[PDB]
């Protein structure tokens, strides 16, 4: 028996990065990421029926993620079925065809609001072939209009219908080297929002920090939007394993329980996260990559953690076993030159998995609660007026169902989510103050 | 006088494993529960003339061989959060732990009491655990209920919320125990530490514990005069309702030296205040190889509150059947004022987190409000300073 | 519960590849090869229990190998001593000081005549403390003195005192390229006859080839005996990975299993191996690899597997799972193209492990039973003659013990077997006769 | 007329499991033996007034819940030689695996006799397979024995050796089985080849084969009239002692159709000689969804033997309850001469390895010299030359 959880990827980005996922994942397990099916006789590695679901019932059972795709468009779900095989369920890769025009309204109130009820009837299905659901994660694109738009609205009514199941948003933020629409802000801002007062914690994933990464460590001429995304993928891949593959004396961390870790205030669950080791596709040694963890041009988010304070961290090992004892030496040496609160004294979660991805035989990530994050929250805002300060474009949202004051007051969110986190550096008692 | 043990959580297992290990080869019983060639049928519940089971249910266990018919697999759901052990998750779950321990007890002639192995830090043996103790009293209203509790340290944790879990549990353990042993990390740390040059790891505590638990229960699985029940452990440990809060030490880790041992501070499993803390009801219990004469030698070490009068208010008792390992060992359960140190601890680490509302809205959104939880310090801070004034 | 194997290594070179093999496993169980422990509280990946044994009863508790190292000089063993830690069991460590001067004479009736006793004291403890022991590997470089001698003598007397138990020898050839004395085929020939006549199975390791290859395939300027010994390791392990590790439906298959299956007659029992993927210690797709498991260049013995017959093949694969359809579907074809004799119409045993070695996430190795091998047999028993003709050296084996009839006799049987796998590829009756 | 199922080797313990899977959700039994709401105590136990445990021995089975008392752990050292279990490795263990049976049969009001499945090209299955066959009798004579033997083929082999552990075993077979059905590898692969357009691996056998099992086993833990116990099976199908190896097929993979499928040389689970062989005895049983009509039209297709009569030789059954998956089912069991063809396949196989004294010699050492392998070929190869004159 172990938890289950259903991955919801909504949007363009959300959708090329889950399927990149979902290949990976049904590598790691042994299972074939065109068929669904793995060695007759034999179940696949690991608690694969934490993300995978169990179709038949002799050998020539296929397994099935618990995955459901949503698009307004498709360009990019037509094409995942063209490069998938079986592998999913057709009946959870929902699409249509006019699509948002980078419009967070039209995505959240209007062409959207369509493409619910069928999502939705999906999401019951899949929650309840699941023996104990115990979380959704919602990938997404902030940046865009789907994304953003559905995203929004998808877990909002996810959190009125359901709501006793965690949801998890891992948000990947625009960025000026591979912007789409010059209107980002206006999206992200809004959807800033939802994420903000709806989910239960939300993943940060910066772009512009992933195409440094992927140029400066990965070294890459000039990174197109796969390569950023696969740094994307080798992170919520090393971050689910915790729940797809069993540690030494626990056989799975639960989403919940990382997430009551690490999100101490309801508007400060804002995660960050590093990876190692980051070789370019073309070795270290543990100690080098727990201390690299920690370098201010790891974090796949704009910012410098190191100068901010941690308000809880996470490191997850996989591959590490015997070398444990030395692993945990380093990691403990690092975590005193770490900056904390005085609020949140000690909050550091560890965690092992024996099994290693597909990419390397040792590797970790770090999953942080980090103040710095309020700067890459800024640098939104800040953009967010350079274009509402002029009104730029605004009619495009304002005649597709929004208005001023309600763009005011998202703007306003985004502002108390920022200034919350800054305060916290200092008290956490303040940063509450600063939610009203 | 038979004893229904049960043990709640990762760490409630983790012990009932260990301690259930020796448990056999004390006894003399194998892997299997069969004589491999006393008054024992009080943990073991004899089956046929040669066949003995553990009594003892396994709750929420997720991994040798008890009735599998009173074990229970966890069902997902408790993370680290007592509100949801006590209450979500609880609930769906604790109709049939009842169930499943009262069928233990039917076949149970004269039952005397339970003995719950668990950790106040998590949330399942917490959560759960104290719904447990409660409605086990609700239902054995007349049976004696111990407890083997282990408490959290920061020198050796996981969860940043295990305090507020560890203050939650600690009221429950005090209204409705009627004796807990703290298992202090903070002790069993510094303990395992010192002994074995390297950072310590779960399962070197785990040791410690093991052990203090065979050679707290001894006394009531052997022979012996001291301890027989734990009606008699109450009389002579607590000196009143409220303050049943217990220390006990091993020893080791000659006589005159072991005597020594069992007495001696660092060999304690709790972080008492030995400085301004003082003695109220002792009890020493060596096993293996001229007892009832250093009695009254050993009360002129130990300083009992003023009011205690001189000699007394220790005894001393025996058990021929000493642990594998040893020829001879110790152990001294000693109900002491220092105690409240522990206590006071978790509630400061309680009071900064919670003063800024550190994690607060978990527990709140799963049953457990601010204040609920405000009270639960409050009263633990008053059962410490109740310890404190007594001295 | 599972076999039991005990590796005993005899020798210099023997005892190098015994270290590496060893420290090589050590990491693949997730046990660390310095102190023989693993992550506290839970136990070695795999069927630890195979090859190691358990010390202790907690976590505290250690795993040592089941080997035992014997040698007349100290500096390998003592080398090994050096860097393994607490890993072995000291008294498994059998050294001697003066050597054995390059003499199977020696090895065989004088100076290894001292050591049998303190060696075979370790082994019935060893053999002792077996569940189920199932195999003992005799790894020896069969080109020396001690390896060849000792060698000899300890498979002997193994198969006198115990002999229910089966014997496969690895048994390292000596090259020109890498020779150390002028009388290598003295010695071998020498043990051949003991490989021939007591052990169950000898499977063959050619230097010749191995430095080829580590020059060829891994390219490498001037090859050391320590590269050459890393391939041998490579085979070693992967061969043993099918003991080590589980299947998808079987758990283990044992030595005897796989050699009742590649051994037709008595004298027809010395084994080949290939090795795949043979990528550079600086990638390939599963259907490469199958059809270079074949190719003439990589099997680790001076011959053409392909211009003689297989007498019976086994394909031993790791790491492939999901992809097993397409794996199976490769060598199926392959197994078309193979010589096959009239005779032994049919046996091509084929075996899968799901974890991978510490080097490749998928590979496999050909254990071969192939009429080539009388090739390289007869290359040794000329340069036998080159000497024997003229009778150099003769007097340092002459004046050690033997005789001018007992060295004749043994190149007699070298030949016989020689000869009798010759035959093999035409008849097994004939083969037989030739025994004889 | 209790039936002991006794299962041994891999191949041996897979078809249990398949088997007994059906086995249940057929009677309608739970997962644990329950009814989840016919004379069906043949195969299952009643342990209590509802509850039910598979009448069935697991011998040398290495991996849900069978009475773990009555199943043996494999012990390793079989291998793939026959020798090896019958000797060796069988006397190690024979003694216990007999005691574990014959426990079994003391629950046991009226004995019918045993089921075997297992395979013959192993080493397990055959060597220890003969070795409890062989025992088996010589400990229940008056009982019946049958068997479900998975015959190789080079189509889906693993071992070089196999054809010897055949026909080694085969001999044991003709000696002490009462009627064997012959589930031919040469023929499940051919069948589910042409079923599943890729290359078939164990489990698709694996499956047609636990259908022809419960199909077969159908009759006779079924209210039915034909087919009652094992003895009728006997009277009906073996026209003589030696002459007992069944094949069995099975419909589908209307009625007209299902009759006509059920009797269809591609439908058979052997490599029967179709052309030159003749039937001697036929039985069909059809179980689902007017039978006592079209049995002498169906006689009439078949030809059996000059030598028997023209009417008769050919018995029809039927049973309400079908295998899940279809609405009604059929199954053949057929005495054909035909089935000297996978006899004489084995022994060609046999002869040349033997002739070049292919793997001899693992067999002499463990005790089976080439005489005695000589002599087991020698008489089944009279076994097979009986059947192919008797048409
Ligand atoms: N990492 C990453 N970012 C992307 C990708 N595609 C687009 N983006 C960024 O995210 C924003 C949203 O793009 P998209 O997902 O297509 O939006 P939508 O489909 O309209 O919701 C853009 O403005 C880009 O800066 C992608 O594949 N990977
Ligand atoms: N592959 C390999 N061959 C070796 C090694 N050392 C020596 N040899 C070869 O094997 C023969 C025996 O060497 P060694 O094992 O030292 O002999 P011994 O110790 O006297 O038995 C030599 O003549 C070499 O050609 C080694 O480390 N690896």
């Amino acid at each position: 028996k172990v938890n289950n959880t259903i991955v919801v990827s909504i949007g363009q980005a959300g959708n090329q990065i889950a399927a990149s996922f979902w290949k990976t994942v049904c590598l790691e397990h042994g299972i074939d990421p065109l068929t669904g099916q793995t060695a007759p006789g034999v179940a696949p590695r690991g608690n694969w029926s934490s993300f995978f679901s169990k179709l038949g019932e002799s050998s020539s059972g296929s397994y099935v993620p618990r995955a459901i795709m949503v698009d307004l468009e498709p360009s990019v779900i037509d094409n995942v079925k063209a490069t998938s095989g079986s592998l999913f369920n057709p009946a959870n890769l929902i699409s249509r065809t006019e699509g948002a025009g980078g419009n967070f309204a039209v995505g959240y109130l209007g062409a959207g609001r369509e493409v619910l009820p069928e999502v939705m009837s999906r999401l019951d299905y899949e929650i309840d072939k699941c023996d104990n659901v115990g979380g959704i994660i919602v990938l997404h694109a902030i940046g865009g209009g789907t994304g953003s738009g559905f995203g929004a609205l998808l877990i909002e009514s996810l959190k009125e219908k359901y709501g006793e199941i965690p949801v998890l948003s891992c948000a990947v933020l625009p960025s000026p080297q591979v912007s789409s629409v010059v209107t980002e802000p206006y999206n992200t801002v809004f959807a800033l929002n939802t994420l903000r007062r709806s989910a239960d914690a939300c993943l940060i994933f910066d772009n512009e920090a992933l195409f440094d990464l992927a140029h400066r460590k990965w070294n890459i001429e000039s990174p197109t939007v796969d390569d950023l995304n696969l740094l994307i993928t080798e992170a919520l891949a090393g971050i689910t394993a915790s729940m797809r593959f069993s540690g030494f004396l626990t056989v799975e961390i639960s989403l919940r329980e990382l997430l009551t870790n690490l999100v101490p205030q309801p508007s400060l669950h804002f995660l960050m996260c590093a990876f190692a080791p980051l070789t370019p596709p073309d070795e270290l040694g543990i100690e080098e990559m727990i201390k690299s963890l920690f370098d201010n041009g790891s974090v796949f988010a704009a910012c410098s953690p190191m100068e901010g304070r941690f308000l809880s961290t996470a490191v997850l090992y996989r591959g590490i076993m015997e070398d444990k004892p030395l692993a945990d030496a380093a990691l403990a040496a690092m975590r005193e030159k770490l900056p904390l609160t005085y609020w949140i004294p000690t909050a550091f979660k560890i965690g092992y998995v024996e099994q290693p991805g597909i990419s390397h035989r040792k590797s970790m990530v770090l999953l942080a609660n980090n103040t710095e994050i309020a700067r890459v929250l800024d640098r939104i805002c800040h953009n967010f007026d350079k274009l509402w300060q002029r009104k730029a474009f605004a009619n495009w949202y304002l005649n597709e169902g929004m208005s001023e004051e309600q763009i005011n007051v998202l703007r306003a969110s985004a502002q108390e989510l920022v200034q919350s986190y800054q305060v916290a550096e200092e008290s956490g008692a303040k940063a509450k103050v600063q939610d009203s | 006088r038979e004893i229904l043990s049960i043990h709640v959580g990762q760490c409630g297992n983790q012990i009932a494993d260990s301690f259930w290990r020796l448990a056999l080869r004390e006894h003399g019983l194998t892997e299997a529960g069969t004589l491999k060639e006393s008054n024992m049928e009080v943990f073991f519940h004899k089956v046929r003339d040669g066949k003995y089971v553990p009594r003892a249910v396994l709750v929420d266990l997720e991994p040798q061989l008890f009735d599998e018919s009173s074990i229970v697999r966890k069902i997902p759901g408790a993370a680290n959060n007592w509100a949801r052990g006590y209450n979500v998750e609880g609930e769906k779950v604790i109709d049939q732990i009842m169930n499943v321990i009262d069928s233990a007890v039917e076949k149970t002639k004269g039952l005397q009491g339970f003995l719950m192995t668990h950790s106040i830090g998590g949330g399942s043996g917490s959560g759960l655990g104290s719904l447990i103790l409660e409605r086990l009293r609700q239902a054995y209203p007349k049976k004696r209920i111990f407890t083997f509790s282990v408490v959290p340290s920061p020198l050796i944790s996981d969860s940043a919320v295990e305090p507020y879990n560890a203050i939650l549990t600690l009221q429950r353990i005090l209204d409705n125990a009627d004796g807990a042993v703290l298992l202090d990390n903070e002790a069993l740390f510094r303990i395992a530490k010192a002994k074995l040059n390297r950072s310590p790891n779960y399962m070197d505590l785990n040791n410690i514990i093991a052990l203090i638990v065979s050679s707290v229960t001894a006394s009531l699985r052997f022979p012996g005069k001291l301890n027989t029940d734990l009606s008699e452990f109450v009389t002579n440990l607590v000196p009143f309702p409220g303050n049943h809060f217990l220390t006990a030490s091993f020893a080791p880790m000659n006589f005159p030296d072991l005597a020594r041992e069992t007495f001696a501070q660092d060999n304690f499993t709790a972080a008492i205040d030995w400085q301004q803390g003082v003695y109220l009801a002792a009890s020493a219990l060596f096993r293996g190889d001229d007892v009832d004469e250093n009695m009254a030698t050993i009360r002129k070490s130990l300083n009992y509150a003023s009011y205690m009068p001189a000699s007394g208010g220790l005894k001393l008792g025996y058990a021929e059947t000493a642990p594998e390992g040893f020829a001879s060992s110790g152990l001294a359960l000693v109900n002491h004022t220092g105690i409240a140190a522990v206590f006071e601890r978790l509630i400061a680490q309680f009071d900064i987190m919670f003063d800024n509302h550190a994690y607060t809205h978990w527990y709140e959104n799963a049953g457990v409000s601010r204040d609920m939880m405000a009270k639960a310090r409050n009263q633990i801070a008053t059962l410490a300073q109740s310890y404190r004034d007594a001295s």
